[PDB]
RNA sequence: UAAGUUCAAGGCGAAAGCGAAAAUUUUCAAGUAAAACAUAAUUUUGAACGAAAGGGAAUACGGUUCCAAUUCCGUAACCUGUUGAGUAUCCGUUUGUUAUUAAAUAUGGGCCUCGUGCUCAUCCUGGCAACAGGAACGACCAUAAAGAAGCCGUCGAGAGAUAUCGGAAGAGUUUUCUUUUCUGUUUUAUAGCCGUACUACCAUGGAAGUCUUUCGCAGAGAGAUAUGGUAGAUGGGCUAGAAGAGCAUGACAUAUACUGUUGUGUCGAUAUUUUCUCCUCGGACCUUGAAAAUUUAUGGUGGGGACACGCAAACUUCUCAA
RNA sequence: AAAUUAGAUCCGUAACUUCGGGAUAAGGAUUGGCUCUGAAGAUUGAGAUAGUCGCGAUUAUCAAUUAACAAUCAAUUCAGAACUGGCACGGACUUGGGGAAUCCGACUGUCUAAUUAAAAC
């Protein structure tokens, strides 16, 4: 609730314990419910493996990318919107990736993104048309209000 | 009528106090409060309800016997019958390509 | 009959937003509510449950998919994209 | 060519045997009119045997190492083949149909265990007698 | 304890018994529209129902097969039939056209 | 009143107990009622044939008291 | 338990105290019919409060008072806990019996004078199945489910209520009419039974000349129609409670003289879109509609028990008792 | 301020219009009582032909019914006609006046508890 790209519920085993994990990750679109993902350094490129940003070709579109390495999942992971491998620089070990914003960074190698756009595009085409359905929009998420302009 | 009256101190109308109009012996038109609905178990992956066991609740089931929580077969009273064979042979045909792919 | 010559699905919110928006959400307020064709059975069965998310109601298998759309068109132009990049870089 | 023929060691798949392995008795291939449908008389294993290591004595060793049968008639439907054929378990002399009494469900029973057992040491038929987490 | 008070219902009973003879039901007696003194919904529900157990009763008989049957229930909803006399009619007569031609 | 025996024997099983302190007989004008006193429950039997009914009156056990409702 | 709150030394502040929320904190928490060349396997969000409307064990009737009653009285149940009793293992041999058998969930094997010699064997059965029965390895891990849920509608079902029509018993009107008008005509919880609304499933079988079906659409070579079964005893009728009980209407009898009694309580069928429940099937949504104690089933490795010539058992998921 | 209109059935309905509307547009007719008449359902359908034994009880059936198959039974609604009075009849009650424009705000929503509900937000 209140966040427009669907979660996936995604089980692992647990490699050192007994039990089974299960892990909230952020919806590729074309994920669908038994299916498998492979998270890893050897994950083939498919939709959606995570899999870290050096093991990918040039051009890869990819979300939930790893701003800092092992941080488990900050960058491009709205409704609709990836992350393009631009170029590695193989040694320094640093890949550019461009972002959503237009705007281009550079990460390192050894984090993770997962391969695909996210699911839920593009929820921002449809009109609200309804004051009521904004109200209905953002009970889900926080105060902004309807917004009574400063001016008034 | 003989209207009613509610006969606990609870006087909203909430899921707690469900109840039913009755005739007693003295011709009294008297309220009856109902507990909570009974439900069945539900197959581990389809979230289809199960059967050959009783609509149980959750207080009930100490004090009701084994047989009637259970169907009597492996898995039971965990998934449906199909979903189990729908183990059964993907729990063979994947150790018997771990065969073929180990020769 | 036909009731309605030009509104469609979208003569619900009758005569309230202007007309524009009413033929632009109309777009989407049919390809939401359809019941496009199945993809893992085949049947005309794949609904939509919340925004980007679709499921059948035989085979009982639920979908990421976009938010009207059941596969959008800028996600298979992915699909495609990331196995031509795996036929290059696998073998 | 046929399958479900005689000596098939199939897989149960429907009711109080799900999961376990069978071998095969005799086969009614095209329905006696009581089950009219294709079936075959089965005699598979009920309760497993568990295993033994070494340093477990004589009876804690004859004790994991029993075997509990049972014997039912079952549809083709109701059953999975597979490639493995059980092969020295060749006395099924004479239990055709007579398991509708109910003493001589007892007799022939116990009966598969004489020899379900002999087949246990000496190890043969190792994919039968493993429980095969189904 | 005073008996109580006598409620006659006569009055009533002579006014019911006028209105199954459509005493006091002209346009002048009438307060709600026809739908909500009669519903649609419940009188076009009643006649699907009225015809869709007399075609299960001239398929199950052994009158009709599934393929007029099927025809005929395709179209039951629609208004090509009013009443079940009229779908007997067309049932009568598409038998007659039917064996004549067989 | 939870139980009712619908067999002569097994009501006559239920009056050599250690509770079962009371028969309260009642006559009925088609049969007669053996309503035996046992801890929880209480115990019916409905004997309708009204001549074996006081052929069941007696092989009671003597101490066993009994009532006959009026 | 929720939203949240109060505290716990990371901390901070002259302190008060943060109109902190501390999440502070060497082993900060668990675990053991408890171990071996560390006994040995495991986990840190400490803690508590916060719902007389959320969650959450178990009861109803009839009677009774100047004043209290789901609390007293009578009657019939139920839950929780702790003990006790009964009761899933009453053999082929050979006692009654020459074997045939009888006591008897009950043996097989090979030989042996047959065998009583020898040896083997019981953690239950039935059904093709859906699943069934009185019980038939809660000692931990693991997984699943129940608890567990919104709003608008909805076919069907039952209840309650109201209304019609008859029968039995009283009452009211009667100048005239009115086979009239009225009143009541009852059956709790708990439990044994048999069935049903609808839904899912199972077996058979194989569908185009497509068919089954709804008010609605909905469904089928991923197995329709069809016929026969299983489950959900949803929600009802028979019986037990129910003592022509009790209750209520009503005919007498008996003075407060400390009470008895005869009869009734029976049929049918409406429509309640307007009540409450149960079941079904839908829709709106860039809105997807609580949590925890609690409870159960399954699975898993070990470990526990059980032996036939019979003595048993069972924190026993069974029945009862204190 | 008050009056006017008002229920329901039927007919008919303009400018504009974001083609949804406007619209209950506007404009008209009908309406009581009493006697009948028509139409709209359900459930078993209904079974025709020796006589053993003494028509009676133990005692038959594929189908054609059919074009109102025949009785029972069930609710209620809608159309029609005849007669009929102080036109009083939606007889109380419940219950819209309409139309031609200009300005502002699109709409539903919100606001100055106790002087401003707006064109303000």
């Amino acid at each position: 609730p209140g966040r427009g790209a669907p979660l996936a519920v995604v089980h692992f085993r647990d490699p050192y314990r007994y039990k089974i994990r299960k892990e909230l990750f952020i919806a590729p679109e074309g994920m669908h419910t038994g299916q498998f993902v492979y998270c890893g350094r050897k994950a083939t490129l498919q939709i959606g493996n995570v899999m870290p940003l050096s093991q990918m070709p040039e051009g890869t579109i990819i979300c939930n990318l790893e701003e800092k390495t092992g941080d488990r999942g900050r960058l491009a992971r709205t409704s609709g919107n990836y992350a393009t491998v631009i170029a590695h620089n193989q040694d320094t070990k640093k890949t550019r990736v461009k972002l959503p914003s237009g705007a281009k960074k550079v990460v390192p190698s050894a984090n993770r993104a997962m391969v695909g756009i996210v699911a839920g595009g593009g929820r921002i085409d449809k009109p609200i048309l309804k004051a009521g359905r904004a109200y209905h929009k953002y009970k889900v998420k926080r105060n902004s209000w309807p917004k009574v302009r400063g001016v008034a | 009528v003989q209207r009613l009256t509610l006969r606990r101190r609870l006087s909203y109308n909430t899921r707690s106090n469900k109840r039913r109009i009755v005739r007693t012996p003295g011709g009294r038109l008297v309220y009856q409060y109902v507990k909570k609905n009974p439900t069945v178990p539900r197959c581990g992956q389809c979230k289809e309800k199960l059967k050959g066991i009783t609509p149980s609740r959750p207080s009930e089931r100490p004090r009701m016997s084994k047989r009637l929580k259970t169907v009597s077969r492996t898995y039971g009273g965990v998934l449906c019958h199909s979903c189990l064979r729908e183990r059964i042979v993907r729990a063979f045909l994947i150790e018997e390509q771990k065969i073929v792919k180990a020769l | 009959a036909k009731r309605t010559k030009k509104v469609g699905i979208v003569g619900k919110y009758g005569t309230r937003y202007g007309a524009s928006l009413r033929k632009m959400v109309k777009k989407m307020e049919i390809t939401q509510h359809s019941k496009y064709t199945c993809s893992f059975c085949g049947k005309d069965s794949m609904k939509r449950a919340v925004v980007g998310i679709w499921s059948c109601k035989r085979c009982k298998r639920t979908v990421a998919g976009g938010a009207w759309v059941y596969s959008t068109t800028a996600a298979a132009s992915v699909r495609s994209a990331v196995r031509r990049l795996r036929e290059t870089k696998e073998q | 060519r046929k399958i479900m023929k005689q000596g098939k060691i199939v897989i149960v798949l429907s009711g109080r045997y799900a999961g376990r392995k069978a071998i095969i008795v005799k086969t009614h291939d095209d329905g006696t009119p009581e089950k009219p449908f294709g079936h075959a008389l089965v005699a598979g294993i009920d309760r497993y045997p568990r295993k033994v290591t070494k340093k477990m004595g004589k009876n804690k060793l004859k004790k994991k190492s029993k075997v509990k049968p049972f014997l039912k008639s079952l549809n083709y439907n109701h059953l999975m083949p597979t490639r493995y054929t059980a092969h020295d378990i060749s006395f099924e002399k004479l239990s055709p149909k007579d398991l509708k009494d109910p003493v001589k469900r007892k007799t022939h029973r116990f009966q598969t265990r004489v020899k379900f057992e002999s087949v246990y040491k000496e190890g043969k038929n190792k994919w039968f007698f493993q429980k095969l987490r189904f | 304890k005073k008996p109580v008070v006598v409620h006659s219902r006569y009055r009533v009973r002579k006014n019911t018994e006028a209105r199954r003879k459509g005493r006091h039901c002209g346009f002048g007696k009438r307060k709600g529209t026809a739908n909500a003194r009669m519903p649609t919904k419940l009188l076009w529900m009643q006649r699907q129902r009225v015809l869709r157990r007399l075609l299960k009763k001239y398929r199950d008989s052994k009158k009709i097969d599934r393929h007029l049957y099927h025809d005929l229930y395709m179209k039951c909803k629609g208004n090509v039939f009013k009443n079940k006399r009229v779908l007997m009619e067309y049932i009568h007569k598409k038998k007659a056209e039917k064996q004549r031609s067989k | 009143m939870p139980r009712e025996i619908k067999e002569v024997k097994d009501f006559l099983n239920k009056a050599r107990r250690s509770d079962a302190r009371a028969v309260k007989i009642k006559k009925n004008p088609t049969n007669t009622k053996f309503k035996i006193r046992c801890s929880r429950f209480l115990y019916t039997l409905v004997v309708q044939d009204k001549e074996k009914a006081d052929k069941i009156k007696q092989s009671l056990p003597p101490g066993l008291q009994v009532k006959e409702v009026k």
